[PDB]
RNA sequence: CGCGACCUCAGAUCAGACGUGGCGACCCGCUGAAUUUAAGCAUAUUAGUCAGCGGAGGAAAAGAAACUAACCAGGAUUCCCUCAGUAACGGCGAGUGAACAGGGAAGAGCCCAGCGCCGAAUCCCCGCCCCGCGGGGCGCGGGACAUGUGGCGUACGGAAGACCCGCUCCCCGGCGCCGCUCGUGGGGGGCCCAAGUCCUUCUGAUCGAGGCCCAGCCCGUGGACGGUGUGAGGCCGGUAGCGGCCCCCGGCGCGCGCCCGGGUCUUCCCGGAGUCGGGUUGCUUGGGAAUGCAGCCCAAAGCGGGUGGUAAACUCCAUCUAAGGCUAAAUACCGGCACGAGACCGAUAGUCAACAAGUACCGUAAGGGAAAGUUGAAAAGAACUUUGAAGAGAGAGUUCAAGAGGGCGUGAAACCGUUAAGAGGUAAACGGGUGGGGUCCGCGCAGUCCGCCCGGAGGAUUCAACCCGGCGGCGGGUCCGGCCGUGUCGGCGGCCCGGCGGAUCUUUCCCGCCCCCGGGGUCGGCGGGGGACCGUCCCCCGGACCGGCGACCGGCCGCCGC
RNA sequence: CGGCUACCCACCCGACCCGUCUUGAAACACGGACCAAGGAGUCUAACACGUGCGCGAGUCGGGGGCUCGCACGAAAGCCGCCGUGGCGCAAUGAAGGUGAAGGCCGGCGCGCUCGCCGGCCGAGGUGGGAUCCCGAGGCCUCUCCAGUCCGCCGAGGGGCACCACCGGCCCGUCUCGCCCGCCGCGCCGGGGAGGUGGAGCACGAGCGCACGUGUUAGGACCCGAAAGAUGGUGAACUAUG
RNA sequence: UAUAGGGGCGAAAGACUAAUCGAACCAUCUAGUAGCUGGUUCCCUCCGAAGUUUCCCUCAGGAUAGCUGGCGCUCUCGCCC
RNA sequence: GAGCCUUGAAGCCUAGGGCGCGGGCCCGGGUGGAGCCGCCGCAGGUGCAGAUCUUGGUGGUAGUAGCAAAUAUUCAAACGAGAACUUUGAAGGCCGAAGUGGAGAAGGGUUCCAUGUGAACAGCAGUUGAACAUGGGUCAGUCGGUCCUGAGAGAUGGGCG
RNA sequence: CGACUCUUAGCGGUGGAUCACUCGGCUCGUGCGUCGAUGAAGAACGCAGCUAGCUGCGAGAAUUAAUGUGAAUUGCAGGACACAUUGAUCAUCGACACUUCGAACGCACUUGCGGCCCCGGGUUCCUCCCGGGGCUACGCCUGUCUGAGCGUCGCUU
């Protein structure tokens, strides 16, 4: 139950801050869960997604055994796009399909020095 | 406009009272503000007690409320001089000083002096340097408390004289009748006219 | 409202220009100029009886009636039929009002609290609250209240040692104190007989805080228990007692209908 | 005639510094109506308000009595409840309308002009040095202010000067650092638990049942939001004196700078002026023989002046010391910056404005002032063929759905078109009564009713009839074996190893005191403490009643499934 | 086969188009082309009455305070040497002021159109008055005997609520009369008997809460004016230099 | 360019003063007041009037009484009077 | 109420079935796609036929009145799907120097010019325009403002408030 | 037989009522106390690759520098794809910058007309000569400089 009086249980204010949040807040909102082997190996529950993360889709029209790599992350639309998931238009031109990043299981992460610092902070705060 | 049998009313609502409406919607707000003010005072100020300066035993000027007692304002400089301490030294001790309050009653004088002696007995002070004037060792483990509540020595002290047992007595019961009040009233109403008639009797030889 | 719909300045036409006698906003170009002004029957108009901030909202109750309602609610929480007719599941539950030990109030982990409710068979009453956690009916979903969560048991205690932590996120449960008895929590919705779970110190402090009909309450200064209107109130026992049936006329069960 | 000093002055684009204007919800100062009421209207009420004008601050104003009272006297200002719709004002009509107590919130007091004493021991500016990081402030040398009066000591509560007594020796402003603090000081960034497990539908699922005898898992975290719909676990976030870093503010502790109060006696000083008050006149007030303010005139006193609610004279008493000034507190805030909540509204409602709203537009101008939300989960916004110059259409295609195709959710009424049925000279329409036609509903139409008992015909089963074995309840008696309920005495036993109340007591008890002759006297008086007695609860055995919703066990008659 | 029916049609009879102002509407009286949405007795304060609840000669915390920092908590619980205070328990007067108990028995002063002492009872009497109590008497298959039993009642008594009257007490005026007391003998106080006016007493029923009706002030059931005041904007039309 | 609202200007019509002039326009007081027109929103059941006395600067209005409704209370009968 | 449901809630339509005298309600069939209801108490901005009611939409009138102030058009060709209206040749007329002409002050602000489209506006129409979209166009010592005073408006000194 | 008119039902067309949602209002309360001569509020003009409005900015103009976070903004081409160099975007912003009018300040405001000082080139110099920078409003306070007085006085011709 909410106890701090400096945060809202208010639907209008939460939807306002959600649909008008800046991009550094939208990066924290667009976060994806991890696979069971990667969370067993790293001891971390959730991570933000980036351009070169490999993605297995768990829900939607396409489900499972589709370990592909994302290409674009529209934070304005709250939608990542996956190279494996395609759909043809009327004129035979392919186009990516809108997938929300909360229905996304990450199987591989991109390694970077900043991501090692992030993973160290995750493991230290999880303790 | 009026009607059947009812009381004649003169409501004072002809003036534009709609603009000036003050309704206590912030009454629990002021309650929480003043709780926080009292608690922040007890935190920040001192181990001085709440309602810091001590108030005197004071009678209320009326024919109505003079049977009761009251916590006054200050200790009435003649009383403080009989108690024998300096004015601002008393203000730093905790004595409330009001220079306006006079003294007509020796009884109230001695009552406030004994109240000051009791306060001086209950006083425990702590200076900064350990040269120890008016102190000593750890007096009652820093006096067992930090802050008193609602007056230090219970400033009401409604004294209760009883006089429960006495035997029926001599002709006071035959002399203190209703006629004494009427005779005193007539004497007070005709005091000066008898003096004028005595002056005229001395004038007319 | 507090700010009028009289922001639009307007005048009425009168006899000529026979549209109406209602005031009309005056101007040109804008097609609002000539429409309905302030008034109740007009578009964009000030409402009839604008709700004011000086309405008599809050209602004072006598303290004797407050304590009377607390005593009546606590008395109605003892009978099994009243609480079963209110709807708590008291099938596998042991004896009425439950008195738990003083080791209950020192709980910190709520797994022990869930285990205690399962062993005391209040888990059915919690499971009813689990089964009914539906969505709010109507337009009340906009003002941040979107859950119909029914009330379950309440645990009344003193000397808090973590019992609010152990009983804080159970659905349907109610935090309640001995020295602060709430009518709105002991009988929500004005319906008496809520299932309650007491502690040893609570169940002994009730007799200290209200008393019997012999002595007064020792914590409350000027309170006594109410006068009992009908002492032995079994109406079937009274009407079937021999003292009443000694002085009855006769059982008259003839009908004497209409004779054609 | 000239030079010099003071005083009244001017000048500058001299050096340095200051005011203008905005906002104006709250606050201060001025002045300022009428609509309305009085059923008419002048006094009155609306109102010392709307409007107008001048100012500042987060509060403002007020604020240390020229006070209230009239008795066993209180004692700065402000805010609330009462006083009180009272005293009182009013064509005493309508109406208007306080204050002192008293209970609470908060409570902090002071300074200067005069009187005098200190050789102006006082302040501003200029120039160089002592000086420290993020910067200006003590001290050195000469130019001014000021004797027509700086500062120190002083303030009506008395103060000062000189002896006597006895002690005290002292604080406010800097600077480096250690551990904290009641939310665990302020703000910001970033991080913190637990299913996405098999079946099932669905376009999508967050739907639906279950996860071993330990309840699949977490909870100090089941608030809320988005996510293809209804989630505590899938994601920000939610609980936690949960955990880490950076920035700022406070009180501890080395240098520099200043530093005599109290009691007795003697002497001396002791106050605010066109101000009070009086006459007269306007506004205001509840203030009336004038509450306050202001204009004009007359205009003080020093055992004085003011107040003491009825004008005046005489007399007595109480209280205060006006014509100089400062100060946080409780109080107000429809302006502003950020924040949270709602028994409120839900696109004709709610602010005029959910949207490129004070926008489009109108008037020369002051000013007036709108209409207007919704495709779908995703644009995947209909490729391609074909008629037409195109608008548009017929196929095909996407989507769960074009019956969602660009103001595109749902799609009613008024109105119109077409189809189907019926009718048509007294305009149409209606009520009562039927008849005809049509849509539709239920039923099987010369065959549809059921539940029980008994006399008949075959099969298949085992109780029941009686008892043994067994558990659970109903009912009363010995109230037997023990608990508990109501009143009665008793041990006064927990009265000192008890709870509460008593303007019922004990001056042979104690302490702090007063009186009369260091001691004595209950000789008398006050407060506090100990206990004597009264009015309800805690034990016990003995008795009475009910065994009463307070029930355990044994036995008895009669139920009960296996 | 049956079916009432917001379907259609025909036939017999009756049938003027609703709302209001009005004695009178179908009116040659007024509003109404049609349809969808909005639209008119609310709220505050005060009073009165009725009702329900709690306490009840008391009642009420609305003003503050106490709890640890809790979403619901702007809730709720408590104060009691916080009852200050509002209303009620006492009224009458303009006011100084005064202020609601009488009755019975015995004794005395000439039981005198007259006061005192001792004891007792205690809010008076009359006529009604729900109810209640006592009870002559009567009645249950054959005789004396009986207890509760079936079982009413002439008459009698005590008399709630209230009604009608009389009498009594308190206060202010009016009339007539005598006495008592001295912290001081006076243009000092008090008392007696009658007739009066009062919103009085004559065993008190109020306080708080909530609902309903009615009235009043507030915009106040909704809409409506000719008018007045305050402050600003216009001589680009027109009038005159 | 000057005269700006009880003001201006007027060879004078009370004519003109931004389509408005026997007192302009805009906003505020203001939702001014009206004894005066119009309207006033679901059903059923029960009871059910008056246009009259008196008074008022009263005659289109109001107060009082009457007529009416609601809420009750006190009793009476069910068992030769 | 272990209420209802994406195996379809609210809303709407309905020659369907029914209940209650009535306010209204329940079920059947169809569009629709995400919230709704029964009982007990509580609180209302709670029920429409009218108010020359306010807002919005739509009929009869009605394909009706009306597209008639200023003498008037006609043939052929061309661009064009399409010509009574666009352009050119030719014929006939009007304005007739107080113009239906050539340029300005005020006022308009891109309307000026070229190209392309013709849904939209031009009261019929368009291939046309002052419509729409795109791209261009205003060059000063000697033209005017700037300088000067005119009627007048105005600040300091001063006075009033 | 048809045409026209009326009443129901289906479907279609104008219409946007009802229902569902709300990045919106309204109320209440808490926290803070903040504008400007060092140029406030407000207004005009300008700024994006394609850019009318709103929004955001001021010739450094869709933002500059710095801190924090950490791989993008996006409708489209381009551009830095670097991250064992310096790092895109976003928020904070404490450092720089802030056209003109505006209390508006050299005058009134017609973007006009000046007056001083300094710096660069123009006859290498003022003499009403081009560009750039600084100053130039009123009132008033303290101090400095100058001089007006038959206001008062001293010494002297
Ligand atoms: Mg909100
Ligand atoms: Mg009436
Ligand atoms: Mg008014
Ligand atoms: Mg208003
Ligand atoms: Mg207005
Ligand atoms: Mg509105
Ligand atoms: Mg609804
Ligand atoms: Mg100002
Ligand atoms: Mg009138
Ligand atoms: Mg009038
Ligand atoms: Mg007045
Ligand atoms: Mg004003
Ligand atoms: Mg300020
Ligand atoms: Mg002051
Ligand atoms: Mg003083
Ligand atoms: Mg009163
Ligand atoms: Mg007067
Ligand atoms: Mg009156
Ligand atoms: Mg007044
Ligand atoms: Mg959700
Ligand atoms: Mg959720
Ligand atoms: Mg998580
Ligand atoms: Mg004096
Ligand atoms: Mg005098
Ligand atoms: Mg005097
Ligand atoms: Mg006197
Ligand atoms: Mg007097
Ligand atoms: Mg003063
Ligand atoms: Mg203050
Ligand atoms: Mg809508
Ligand atoms: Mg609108
Ligand atoms: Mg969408
Ligand atoms: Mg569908
Ligand atoms: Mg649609
Ligand atoms: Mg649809
Ligand atoms: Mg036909
Ligand atoms: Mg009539
Ligand atoms: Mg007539
Ligand atoms: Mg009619
Ligand atoms: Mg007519
Ligand atoms: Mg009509
Ligand atoms: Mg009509
Ligand atoms: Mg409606
Ligand atoms: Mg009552
Ligand atoms: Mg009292
Ligand atoms: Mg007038
Ligand atoms: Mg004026
Ligand atoms: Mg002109
Ligand atoms: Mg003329
Ligand atoms: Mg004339
Ligand atoms: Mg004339
Ligand atoms: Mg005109
Ligand atoms: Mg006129
Ligand atoms: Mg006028
Ligand atoms: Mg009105
Ligand atoms: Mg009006
Ligand atoms: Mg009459
Ligand atoms: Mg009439
Ligand atoms: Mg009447
Ligand atoms: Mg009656
Ligand atoms: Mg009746
Ligand atoms: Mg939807
Ligand atoms: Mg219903
Ligand atoms: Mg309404
Ligand atoms: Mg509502
Ligand atoms: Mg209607
Ligand atoms: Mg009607
Ligand atoms: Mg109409
Ligand atoms: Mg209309
Ligand atoms: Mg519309
Ligand atoms: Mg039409
Ligand atoms: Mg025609
Ligand atoms: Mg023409
Ligand atoms: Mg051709
Ligand atoms: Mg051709
Ligand atoms: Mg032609
Ligand atoms: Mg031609
Ligand atoms: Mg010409
Ligand atoms: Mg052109
Ligand atoms: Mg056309
Ligand atoms: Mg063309
Ligand atoms: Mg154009
Ligand atoms: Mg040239
Ligand atoms: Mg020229
Ligand atoms: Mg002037
Ligand atoms: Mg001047
Ligand atoms: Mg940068
Ligand atoms: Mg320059």
């Amino acid at each position: 139950m909410k106890f701090n009086p400096f945060v809202t249980s208010d639907r209008s204010k939460n939807r306002k801050r959600h649909f008008n949040a800046p991009s550094h807040i939208r990066r924290k909102i667009m976060s994806s869960p991890l696979s069971k082997e990667l969370r067993q190996k790293y001891n971390v529950r959730s991570m933000p997604i980036r351009k070169d993360d490999e993605v297995q889709v768990v829900r939607g029209h396409y489900k499972g055994q589709q370990i592909g790599k994302v290409v674009q992350v529209y934070r304005k639309k709250y939608v990542i796009y996956i190279e494996r998931v395609q759909r043809e238009k009327a004129n035979g031109t392919t186009v990516h399909v809108g997938i929300h990043p909360s229905k996304v299981v990450i199987t591989r992460l991109k390694l970077d020095k900043d991501r090692k610092k992030i993973l160290e902070r995750k493991a230290k705060s999880r303790q | 406009a009026p009607s059947r049998n009812g009381m004649v009313l003169k409501p004072h609502f002809h003036k534009d009272w709609q603009r000036r409406v003050a309704t206590w919607f912030n009454q629990p707000a002021r309650k929480i503000r003043r709780r926080k003010a009292r608690q922040a005072k007890a935190r920040r100020i001192a181990p001085r007690p709440a309602s810091g300066p001590i108030r005197p035993i004071v009678r209320c000027p009326t024919v109505r409320y003079h049977t009761k007692v009251r916590a006054g304002r200050g200790f009435s400089l003649e009383e403080l001089r009989v108690a024998g301490i300096h004015k601002k030294v008393a203000r730093t001790i905790g004595i409330s000083v009001d220079p306006r309050r006079r003294n007509k009653s020796t009884e109230s004088l001695q009552a406030n002096v004994q109240r000051l002696k009791e306060y001086r007995s209950k006083l425990i002070l702590f200076p900064r340097k350990p040269s120890a004037p008016k102190k000593g060792d750890s007096s009652a483990e820093e006096l067992k408390l930090a802050t008193q509540l609602t007056g230090p020595v219970m400033p009401v002290r409604n004294v209760y004289k009883k006089e429960k047992a006495r035997v029926i007595t001599e002709e006071e019961k035959n002399f203190k009748a209703f006629a004494s009040l009427r005779m005193a009233r007539a004497n007070a109403r005709l005091f000066g006219i008898r003096a004028k008639r005595a002056k005229e009797a001395a004038e007319q030889d | 409202s507090e700010l009028a719909g009289h922001q639009t300045s307007a005048e009425s036409w009168g006899t000529g220009r026979a549209v109406a006698r209602i005031p009309r906003v005056r101007g040109g170009g804008t097609h609002r100029s000539g429409q309905g002004a302030f008034g109740n029957m007009c578009r964009g108009g000030r409402m009839f009886a604008p709700t004011k901030t000086w309405r008599r909202w809050h209602r004072r109750v006598n303290t004797t009636q407050k304590r009377y309602a607390i005593c009546s609610a606590l008395a109605a929480s003892a009978l099994p039929a009243l609480v079963m007719s209110k709807g708590h599941r008291i099938e596998e539950v042991p004896e009425l009002p439950l008195v738990v030990e003083d080791k209950v109030e020192g709980y910190k982990k709520t797994k022990e609290a869930v285990l205690l409710l399962k062993k005391l068979k209040a888990w059915n009453d919690i499971k009813k609250v689990y089964a009914s956690q539906r969505m709010r009916a109507g337009k009340g979903k906009m003002r941040n209240r979107r859950r119909i969560q029914r009330r379950g048991p309440c645990i009344i205690y003193n000397e808090d040692n973590g019992i609010i932590k152990a009983f804080r996120n159970i659905p349907g449960i109610t935090l309640l104190n001995v020295s602060k008895l709430n009518i709105l929590k002991l009988a929500p919705g004005g319906h008496v007989g809520r299932f309650c779970i007491w502690t040893e110190s609570a169940f002994r402090k009730l007799d200290e805080l209200y008393g019997t009909w012999r002595k007064a309450a020792s914590l409350k200064s000027n309170y006594n228990l109410p006068m009992h209107k009908m002492i032995n109130t079994d109406l079937s026992r009274i009407l079937k007692s021999p003292e009443i049936q000694r002085a009855l006329r006769a059982p008259r069960k003839k009908i004497h209908r209409r004779v054609l």
